[PDB]
């Protein structure tokens, strides 16, 4: 730990592990808009409400 | 008490907001791939 | 029938509540994490859990 | 119309939800801040 | 106190997430009140 | 202890090219979905 953090691997760990975190949150995001799409433009070829 | 473009009007006001949420999205993304470049930054000065 | 929403305009209403719903879950789930990440630096005062966590 | 309502029921069910939820993760993070003095 | 410092390191990440978690909450805190008064 | 080190550096790396890889595929889909409307 004392040679993690003055090699800065300690940092660069933390910033990875939260930009990982971030990007599954974006991911997430991603599928709902993903879902909610492709089920807009579906229902104008003719549940929405319900969602 | 409008006539059915009330579709038209429901319809693009969903669209919009659909998009303002494809727009925040991209502006997370491209964020987070700044930071992915200060990352690469600080790991290319590891020995 | 979603005419009868956008005439009560309460179209606006529940798609921008929804999406308060979703940024609150979002939100709420990093809280989590952080909770305990931070819960886990306190308790060591345990040392091997948060060598571990970070490798 | 008739319907309205009971959707709006559920609005401010929900709204008044929300609040709530802030609260706890406005006090959870209270918490949180302590623990680190 | 080789480790005093790494630990203080830590701590600091967890402050500046601390941070930033309660700016976000406090946004989500406006735009609540706005849509339940507009209701 | 240069090995460990290392090792944790390369694990740090790989990281960051899944990473990357994802904020592409990410954005891929994103532009599928900003196509389709219009």
């Amino acid at each position: 730990l004392v040679v993690l953090h003055k090699s800065g691997l300690l940092e660069i760990t933390l910033k990875t592990k939260e930009l990982i975190r971030q990007n599954q949150a974006t991911q997430a995001e991603l599928d709902q808009l993903k879902e909610q799409t492709q089920m807009f433009i579906e229902a104008t070829k003719s549940k929405l409400q319900a969602s | 008490d409008p006539e059915f473009s009330a579709q038209l009007g429901a319809m693009q006001h969903l669209k919009d907001q659909l998009e303002q949420r494809t727009r925040m999205i991209e502006a997370n993304i491209h964020r987070q791939q700044e930071e992915l470049r200060k990352i690469q930054e600080q790991l290319q000065m590891v020995h």
